């Protein structure tokens, strides 16, 4: 029965409901995705303003909305699982139908537009998240990862990040990423990502978690020694310098 | 109606499904798989109303695909069913019920002990160590009831349906044109793809 | 903040201004009643006050006849006087209907007080500015007098006075019960019931009525009515031969 | 505080209702307009100010009938005015289609009334820019109302509303003293006739149309009729006569 | 003052007015021209088309909504959609279910009382157009006026927009010649083109500039625009 | 507050008005119509390297015979172009033939004023204007080829070229100049390619800018990088060449 | 019971030529075995040069023709006053028929 | 209109923040303290019962303990009333799932359901967030222990050990401080007591202040208990663990 | 017209403090004052009839409630809001009780019940909370006696004894001086009488007091004899000489 409009236009010609959405994602924790030249890689970074947590069941940042696609986001947590359930279930709707599994990109036009749709109706506010929804489509091969904002709109990247200082990384991604020739293994591919979160993060073993996904829906997390290789191979690099 | 067989030996389940597909004089199919995996352990065969029949397990098997993805979990065979009955007994007292009578077989990788479930479109459920719908029952419990043991082998349990089939080849009126048949163990749903001659 | 003053929450002091501004209204009109009961009746008078001359005097009152039984005098204005009657009416009717016998003057006032609660809860609906003095002879409680405000508070009386000179009216009534020692006006007439409201009424505005200053409606067993202009008059001289 | 008078239903610290009090203002800056009621019916009159020679003469008729005996007149916002007409008219469709016998005067006017106090109620609402003047004969006499916007009304012998009520109201009780046993529907006429004419001073820098109606269970059988022709010139000259 | 008493319709200010509607009035005035004038046989539509840049289109100003009826705009476009359809619509209905052609002074009312809910009722808006409706009908040729205040009036002739004044004086003249330009359309016209450029001051008419619509006793409301209008400039 | 409808002291309606002002701010879009096709143009805009500047779509194919450019803000007009194509289509299905250029986007239009937080006039559910223009161009057998310019007030208008977003009150200066009633379709190519590169902040390549056309014979087409790339160097020799 | 449909008889035919057409049909409308007139057209022309015909049950017949002919009145306001092209008008008399399909207009209709 | 008195309980500050979940997080932060603390073998609820008098009736009393499953028990902080709503339909949840699958519902999956609740009161509605934080303790046999944590923003986390309402800073430190992953129910029901010993604003700590539940697996039975400590069963932990 | 007020009106401000039911409260600390208390064999619920003139009839205005045969409700505060929230408290004890189990709420499931009904008003859309507070005693086979208090927000707690109102503060003492785990109905009606006489400024006497208790069965109000285990109510609101008799031994 509530339905005022609160996402309007101001007479600069903005919707400072959309803008102040965002202003919620800069304050997120960051998020990172890079895609190889036979995968993809999503890198988050886990806050620690209070640390006794119990992992195990601590809702992870990387969510699978089927088994070839994954989704990361920067905002609010709770906002994100209503994105993530909708995204979810339009995944087993569009196999019923189409009698075939969503592409990445479908999947995020569906996502996007459910964003876009919270900015112009009644009684309610947008969603204080962004989005990096990563994986391949069916029977492919070629890697996919896409972006999503409050605003609704959305756009594929070879590599990108969102969330707090989300700037540093970009630039170090932007002068560390060579589309000519991307991360031509899933070992390298995983390296630049960390390396950019080590931008951020300030050491952090635990305080980084990467999930890789393959074609064919080959997805799965490393654990705190995987990853902690990967940074001390890193913080050598440095050193021998 | 259609051939719907299902027994649970010591380490699994099969089941097995006539392949005719007839609609009133005809005989359209005879290749017919009908049966859905709703999760890598479990597996519904079907027989019944012919629309109803395929949109019902597919209903299914896309609502239990949804809750193993957001649960990262495969819910047990037996809450599986237990979601089944509830709709099926639904189904029952709406407009137009769903007259779909199925099997589910499925392996409780938890309980490491396979489980085989028999429900009616009335939402009549009852776990059994073979069962079958329609008249399907009449020619093979007997049999079963006869033959079976907890402790047969998958391979035992293959040639005492074997046995079953070919009675019902035998006394049943109608061609269904042989089954398929599918194993439901620890490791899985597979399909042997050889018992038009095992 | 300061919005607390026009639609009913509660102030910081836990008052509800809009309520208290409805009470205000009814005095707008600028007219006193009263009621009383007498031993096997009940009177309720008002002032009539006719400015205009274009005006059609039969058509001016604030006296209504909600049922067979129940009457009802409204303090303030008109319009929502008319609104309150005609729902009143509405519910006297439908009680009959659903319950099968007539609605009792005290519950059709609870009803109402509680219809008038809810403006004071509920924020779209405004209070109406009106206080309504309902009467009758009920058939298991006999003469009854019970009044509803903006507020929502309800309550039976033995006697009771509204308007801007309600004060005099009420201690004028007060002493004379004090007197009598009596919860009522031991008459057998309503006839004489009436003129003893239109007298106390006299010496508490200390003013003298024609037979078109006042309005009246009596509440008898089994039927409510008003009296006319000539029937006033009848009263009038009456109490005259007296003083 | 303050604010009071800008949401609808508000009551201002001194029991008013601002609003209604601005929408009459509305009413007073409208064209005058009066209703009289004679000895078996009753007259209804409004001035229409001409502001150009381009308006059609006799055309933007203003008086509207509810039913078949039932006469509306009124000052202020028009469209408030035809869409509080319209209310009245099914108001009244749906009484006799209950009751079977057209709506009695009284019973009308309670249905304006009511659903025009209903406006005054909530602040999603604006009350209504208009007063209306109406009546008409039924079975047991004539009546004549008058409607504020507050949703208050009462029955008159005389109404008048509009930029000259003053006047109007002052010849109407003129007419009350001077005709004590009561005035005739013939005579209504006319003399509405002239009042329209004398209120039209407070306006006089425009031209005018005069409109009259009239219900009479003698002159139009209790039905609602418009004076046209002959009946309407000669008040219009009885008017003219005396405007000297 | 005003600024607390215009944020919406549904508030009066303490002079008793509804500046919302007022400033809906004033997208009239913003409007481009548009005239319209009648005879005792016929009914003219006479609008000045704007147009945005050189290269863009000069936006239409009349429409049709019958046989026997229709209307020129001044003010905001979509009101005028809206409104013109839900008086086809009106038109429609009275020729299907009565057999009957709707009464220009019908539709006038109706026009009325549709604008008028939107100036009682929270939320909604004004409408921001005026029109003019000419229309042949069972009691002849009309012309009616229409102002988003709901107020519709009958006349011989007349004019809305911005220096709609100009055509309205030269009218309030031509009076008693025009009323009489009876069976010859191609005089109203003239006499309505005459109108029109005496509210101009910008440009002149030009072809693709100018618009003409036409309705009476033996003429069903035709629209005639570029080329078929050249013959007046 | 204040209502979403509400009217300026001088009759205009605010959100509308605002909503003009983010157009402003979206990325350039030009239509050249010609007596042999229309050509859309738009510019990319990427806002980083690392974005894959062909997953930017701001000129997408509404039916065969009818495509349309955006600008502003692009995500409000996914939903338009959806009820613009289910137009189209259904249009076909009722009468088995093409919707008019002009009908399809008088429905679009038609969307525009519907928002609001209760106005009583039926039921406009939609909290505020659209944030984007757009130009619709097509084809059809009544009049010929077309442009058109709908804006989030409702009102569309046809335009012989036209411009819109970040660079139109400059470019427009610049299509009033150069269009003429017989220009070809490779000339109104060049010219949008020009006009572009004049307004947009990068250096045109066939990468920040993208072009398209429709015409009676082949459609609405897209026109890949490579086939722009070369209209580019094509328009850099004959810029030089005087 | 009461039945919502009739047969009020008759017979209409259709032929079309290489540069023609031609739709005729008897004048006569019958109930059972009276005769109602023997003069009630059943065939119409609907403007755009298209001549259509509801044969069957008269109700049913007249409200097609009456909603078809209205049909092209609003094509006419919907698509600047565009000629309704034969194969159009067939089309849409489609769908004004499928649109009671489980309540059929009890006609047979040619155009 | 309405509009004016609409505070707007769900728009995002300058800042991104949402106002209304601040406030209400605010209001919690006043409320009486609880702790929830994970041992090996099960899991331990405490609180502190803001405000007491003598004749405060504590027998009957049940204020920030709430059981909504055999397995599943929550701590309350903030508005009791709010609370309860939320708990209520937390509980039917619980049965909808046991109806549906005849398994008891996974601690996370009821957990998750209750924030979406909260969550949405966050995104639309207009209405004001429930001014509550609970602390879930649960057993499931997928994750065993569990110890979750819920606020008005309609986020929620897993926690070893935490702490919900007044002092929460304090708290977490000291239970930051000696907490150690081997530890045993006994060691957490002492290790909560000492912690809330050290955060109350109230001069001791008594019996009568406090409530206490914890759910073990009793060995000696193979299944999982709740234990709801009585008044008494808390007077004599309390002298135990040394606090008398 | 329809409420367009679809919004809370009670939100929390930048503090964390929840206005309206702030403002409720303090509406009931200017309530006449009412009390409560319970006895090893039953409760006594009481307060002052504030006639509001001499010629109101103060009976025809009962502050002591009977909700079901075995609970009463008493306030401070709003005596409109009250009244309104017997009405809904008595209805809701049938249709969420007596019509699903065929008995009567237990005294803590009501009081669940009505507390519920306060907390909407704390946050649905377009209201105000109750401006009261109640004071419920009742007894259950189960439970036995109890008294409880519910609040503005929606709060409830139990209670040994306690009041509200205008001169709460005081009388909460000079309870607490006064109860013990040991009184017998009468104690608690005396030591009620006493608490009350404090804050009575005017008359004291059986009219102007309104007292009533939960305690034993009355099978000669139940109004019908022949079954058993129907016995009668433990509510009974003591009559105008019962209260004079008991206040000679004051």
């Amino acid at each position: 029965g509530y339905d005022r409009a609160l996402s309007i236009f101001s007479p600069d010609g903005h919707i400072f409901q959309v803008e102040y959405a965002l202003e919620a994602v800069k304050r997120g924790t960051c998020a990172v995705g890079v895609k190889g030249k036979n995968c993809v890689v999503l890198g988050c970074e886990r806050r620690s303003t209070l640390k006794l947590q119990d992992t195990r069941i601590t809702p992870s940042k990387v969510s699978k909305i089927d088994s070839h696609v994954v989704l990361s986001f920067s905002g609010l947590n709770a906002d994100s699982r209503i994105l993530i359930e909708k995204a979810r279930v339009e995944a087993q709707s569009h196999r019923l139908t189409l009698e075939d599994p969503v592409t990445v990109e479908y999947l995020t036009r569906y996502v996007a537009g459910v964003q876009q749709r919270y900015t112009q109706s009644g009684g309610v506010r947008p969603f204080g998240v962004s989005t990096l929804i990563a994986g391949f489509d069916p029977r492919d091969d070629e890697p996919k990862l896409y972006q999503t904002e409050p605003s609704g709109i959305y756009s594929s990247w070879s590599a990108q990040t969102i969330g707090r200082n989300s700037k540093t990384v970009r630039e170090f991604l932007e002068k560390n990423y060579d589309r000519k020739e991307p991360p031509a293994t899933v070992e390298e591919c995983v390296k630049l990502t960390v390396r950019s979160l080590l931008e951020v993060v300030q050491t952090g073993a635990k305080n980084i978690e990467i999930t890789v996904v393959k074609p064919d829906s080959d997805i799965v997390a490393l654990s705190s020694e995987e990853i902690n290789q990967y940074v001390t191979q890193i913080e050598q690099e440095k050193q021998e310098q | 109606m259609d051939i719907i067989l299902g027994i649970r030996v010591q380490d699994s389940v099969i089941l097995a499904s006539s392949k005719a597909v007839t609609r009133g004089i005809s005989v359209l199919k005879d290749s017919d798989d009908k049966t859905r995996q709703l999760s890598p352990h479990t597996l519904m065969s079907f027989a019944g109303e012919a629309g109803d029949t395929v949109q019902f397990a597919e209903y299914i098997q896309a609502n239990i695909q949804l809750y193993s993805i957001r649960e990262d979990y495969e819910l047990s065979p037996q809450a599986v069913s237990s979601f089944v009955r509830q709709e099926l007994a639904k189904s029952i007292r709406s407009r137009r019920p769903y007259q779909v009578n199925v099997l589910i077989g499925g392996y409780d990788k938890k309980k490491n002990k396979p489980e085989l479930y028999q429900i009616d479109y009335l939402g009549t459920k009852v776990e059994l160590p073979y069962g079958a719908h329609g008249y399907s029952g009449f020619y093979t419990f007997s049999l079963l009831d006869h033959h079976y043991r907890p402790d047969m082998t998958t391979e035992e349990g293959l040639d005492l349906l074997k046995l079953c089939v070919q009675e019902l080849e035998k006394r049943m009126p109608m061609d269904f044109k042989g089954v398929i048949v599918k194993i439901v163990d620890k490791d899985g749903i597979r399909q042997v793809d050889d018992f038009q001659a095992q | 903040a300061g919005y607390d003053r026009h639609i009913t929450i509660f102030s910081p002091e836990g008052r509800l201004y809009q309520v208290e501004y409805a009470f205000k209204a009814t005095n707008q009109t600028n007219i006193n009643s009263l009621a009383v009961r007498g031993k096997d009746c009940t009177v309720v008078i008002s002032q009539k006050k006719v400015p205009d001359k274009l005006l059609d005097p039969t058509t001016v009152s604030y006296i209504f006849c909600i049922s067979r039984t129940i009457g009802m005098v409204v303090n303030g204005p008109i319009p929502d006087a008319r609104n309150a009657a005609l729902r009143a009416k509405a519910e006297a009717a439908e009680f009959r209907y659903k319950y099968g016998y007539d609605m009792p003057c005290d519950v059709l006032a609870k009803r109402m007080a509680n219809l008038s609660q809810i403006y004071t809860q509920r924020a779209y609906m405004r209070p109406l500015g009106v206080i309504l003095t309902f009467v009758s002879v009920d058939e298991e409680l006999g003469p009854s007098i019970y009044k509803t405000d903006p507020a929502g508070y309800y309550v039976g009386y033995k006697a009771t006075a509204t308007g801007p000179k309600q004060q005099e009216i009420t201690t004028n009534l007060e002493n004379h019960f004090k007197k009598s020692k009596i919860d009522h006006i031991n008459e057998e007439s309503w006839e004489k019931v009436v003129e003893f409201a239109i007298t106390h009424m006299i010496d508490a505005l200390g003013t003298e009525f024609s037979k078109n200053d006042l309005e009246v409606g009596v509440a008898t067993k089994d039927k409510f009515f008003t009296l006319s202009a000539e029937n006033i008059e009848e009263r009038l001289v009456a109490i005259a031969e007296q003083d | 505080g303050t604010g009071y008078d800008l949401s609808n239903s508000v009551f201002s610290p001194d029991g008013r209702n601002f609003q209604v009090e601005y929408a009459v203002k509305a009413v007073e800056n409208g064209t005058t307009s009066i209703g009289i009621k004679c000895n078996d019916g009753v007259v209804f009159a409004v001035e229409k100010l001409i502001t150009s020679k381009l308006l059609v003469p006799q055309k933007n008729v203003k008086i509207q009938v509810v039913d078949r005996h039932i006469g509306c007149v009124y000052s202020g916002l028009i469209p408030d005015g035809r869409h509080l007409v319209n209310r009245g008219r099914e108001e009244a469709a749906s009484f006799k289609k209950l009751y079977k016998t057209p709506i009695p005067i009284p019973a009308f006017a309670d249905r304006l009334g009511q659903y025009v106090q209903a406006h005054t109620l909530y602040n999603s609402v604006r009350p209504f820019g208009v007063s209306t003047i109406f009546g008409g004969v039924d079975k047991n006499g004539a009546h004549l109302y008058m409607l504020e916007p507050s949703g208050s009304y009462w029955g008159y012998k005389g109404a008048a509303t509009g930029k000259g009520r003053q006047s109007a109201k002052a010849e109407l009780e003129k007419l009350v003293d001077h005709h004590p046993e009561g005035l005739s529907a013939r005579e209504a006429v006319k003399q509405a006739a002239k009042i329209i004419y004398l209120a039209h001073e407070d306006n006089k820098e425009k031209d005018f149309e005069l409109e009259i109606s009239w219900c009479s269970l003698s002159e139009t059988n209790g039905l609602h009729k418009f004076v046209k022709g002959d009946l309407l010139q000669e008040a219009i000259d009885f008017a003219q006569k005396e405007i000297n | 003052f005003r600024n607390n008493y215009d944020g919406d319709t549904v508030t009066f200010s303490p002079t008793g007015r509804l500046f919302q509607v007022e400033y809906a009035l004033e997208a009239i005035k913003q409007g481009s021209v548009t005239v319209g004038l009648r005879s005792n046989t016929h009914a003219v539509l006479v609008a000045l088309k704007r147009n945005a840049d050189e290269l863009s289109s000069y936006q239409k100003k009349i429409i049709k909504c019958d046989e026997h009826m229709g209307l020129s705009l001044a003010g905001l476009a979509p009101d005028a959609r809206v409104l013109s359809n839900y008086l086809r619509q009106q038109c429609n209905y009275s020729s299907l279910v009565f057999n009957r052609k709707l009464a220009v002074e019908r539709a006038g009312h109706l026009l009325c009382d549709k604008a008028q809910k939107n100036t009682q009722s929270y939320g909604g808006r004004p409408y921001g157009v005026g029109l003019l409706i000419i229309g042949y009908d069972k009691s002849g040729a009309h012309l009616l006026e229409f102002q988003p205040s709901g107020n519709v009036t009958e006349l011989y002739g007349t004019a809305i927009g911005a220096r709609s004044q100009g055509a309205k004086t030269y009218l309030e003249r031509t009076l008693d010649t025009f009323i009489k330009i009876d069976g010859n359309p191609d005089e109203l016209i003239k006499a309505g083109v005459e109108a029109i450029s005496q509210s101009l001051r910008d440009e002149s008419l030009t072809v693709d500039n100018l618009s003409i619509a036409i309705v009476g006793k033996d003429t069903p409301f035709t629209i005639y625009d570029g080329e078929a209008v050249a013959k007046y400039i | 507050d204040r209502g979403v409808s509400t009217f300026s002291p001088e009759g205009r309606l605010f959100q509308v008005e605002y909503s003009l002002e983010a157009i402003k701010l979206g990325s350039t879009a030009i239509g050249i119509a010609t007596k042999e096709g229309v050509v859309l143009g738009v510019e990319k805009r990427a806002t980083s390297p690392l974005l894959e500047s062909d997953s930017i779509e701001k000129i997408v194919e509404i039916d065969r015979h009818i495509g349309c450019a955006m600008s502003g803000l692009t995500a409000d007009a996914r939903s338009m172009i959806e009820h613009a194509r289910t137009a189209a289509v259904t249009h076909n299905l009722y009468y088995d033939e093409d919707i008019n250029v002009e009908s399809l986007t008088q429905s679009v239009c038609d969307l525009a004023l519907r928002f609001g937080e209760g106005a009583s006039g039926e039921e406009r559910l939609m909290s505020r204007p659209f944030g984007v223009a757009l130009l619709i161009a097509g084809h059809d057998a009544d009049d010929g080829y077309q442009l058109f310019h709908a804006e989030p007030s409702g009102t569309f208008y046809r335009y012989n070229a036209k411009a819109i977003g970040s660079g139109s009150e400059g470019a427009q200066a610049e299509l009033l100049n150069e269009w003429h009633s017989s220009l070809t379709l490779k000339e109104a190519e060049l010219l949008v390619l020009k006009i572009l590169k004049q307004v947009m902040e990068e250096k045109l390549d066939e990468n920040n800018a993208q072009l398209s056309c429709i015409t009676k014979q082949d459609g609405f087409k897209i026109y890949d990088n490579e086939k722009t790339a070369e209209l580019i160097k094509e328009l850099k020799e004959k810029e030089a060449a005087e | 019971q009461f039945n919502p449909y009739g047969d009020n008889g008759g017979t209409i035919l259709g032929i079309a030529g290489e540069d023609f057409a031609v739709l005729a049909g008897d004048t006569r409308n019958i109930t059972d075995y009276s005769i109602n007139s023997r003069y009630e057209p059943k065939v119409f022309d609907c403007g755009d040069n298209i001549v259509m015909s509801a044969n069957g049950f008269a109700a049913d017949g007249d409200a097609l023709v009456k909603r078809f002919k209205n049909s092209v009145k609003w094509y006419h306001f919907d698509h600047n006053d565009k000629k309704l092209s034969i194969n159009s008008a067939a089309r849409n008399i489609q769908h004004l028929l499928y649109g009671k399909r489980f309540f059929p207009y009890y006609v047979h209709t040619i155009i | 209109g309405s509009r004016r008195y609409d505070s707007r309980t769900t728009i995002f500050s300058p800042e991104g923040r949402l106002y209304q979940v601040e406030y209400a997080l605010e209001s919690i932060s006043h409320a009486g303290t609880a702790i929830g603390i994970m041992a090996s073998d099960g899991i331990v609820l405490a609180a502190e019962r803001k405000v007491t008098s003598t004749l405060l009736e504590q027998d009957t009393s049940t204020e920030k303990l709430y059981k909504l499953n055999d397995k599943i028990a929550v701590a309350v902080a903030g508005l009791t009333a709010d609370a309860e709503i939320l708990i209520n339909t937390a509980r039917i949840h619980a049965q909808n799932y046991l109806k549906t699958y005849n398994e008891d519902i996974p601690v996370e999956i009821l957990v998750r359901r209750l924030s979406d609740i909260k969550q949405g009161y966050t995104q639309h509605g207009g209405l004001r967030p429930f001014g509550v934080s609970f602390i879930y303790a649960g057993y499931d046999d997928r994750y065993g222990y569990q110890l979750y944590t819920s606020n008005p923003s309609g986020n929620y986390t897993g926690w070893k050990a935490i702490s919900v309402g007044a002092n929460t800073s304090a708290a977490q430190t000291l239970l930051q401080m000696d907490y150690k992953d081997d530890m045993k129910v006994d060691d957490a029901i002492e290790l909560a007591l000492k912690t809330l010993s050290k955060t109350t604003d109230s001069s001791a700590l008594t019996y009568d202040r406090l409530e206490f539940a914890t759910i073990r697996k009793g060995a000696n039975d193979g299944e999982v208990y709740q234990k709801i400590f009585k008044p008494q069963e808390i007077k004599d932990i309390l002298v135990k663990t040394g606090i008398t | 017209m329809t409420d367009r007020y679809s919004f809370s009106l009670t939100t929390f401000s930048p503090s964390g403090k929840l206005g309206q039911i702030d403002y409720a409260l303090t509406a009931v600390k200017q309530g006449v004052t009412s009390l409560g208390i319970k006895a090893t064999n039953g409760v006594v619920i009481a307060t002052e009839k504030k006639s509001s003139s001499p010629l109101a009839m103060s009976e025809t205005l009962s502050k002591v409630s009977l909700l079901t045969p075995d609970i009463g409700a008493v306030y401070s505060g709003m005596g409109p809001d009250y009244r309104v929230l017997v009405d809904k408290s008595r209805k809701v004890a049938h249709t969420s009780y007596k019509r699903i189990y065929g008995e009567y709420p237990p005294t803590k499931l009501l009081v669940s019940e009505v507390a519920k009904i306060m907390q909407e008003a704390t946050q649905s859309g377009g209201v105000r909370p109750f401006g009261v507070s109640l004071l419920i005693a009742g007894h259950d086979e189960f439970n036995g006696f109890s008294l409880y208090q519910v609040d503005p927000s929606g709060s409830y707690f139990p209670w040994k004894a306690t009041a509200i109102g205008k001169g709460s503060v005081a009388a909460k003492t000079f309870l607490e001086k006064r109860w013990n785990d040991e009184l017998e109905l009468e104690d608690a009606i005396h030591i009620a009488l006493l608490t009350l006489k404090e804050s009575v400024e005017g008359e004291f006497n059986g009219d102007t007091i309104e007292l009533a208790i939960i305690g034993d069965e009355n099978p000669d109000l139940l109004g019908y004899t022949g079954i058993p285990t129907d016995k009668g109510p433990r509510f009974r609101k003591l009559t105008s000489q019962e209260i004079n008799d008991r206040l000679e031994a004051l």
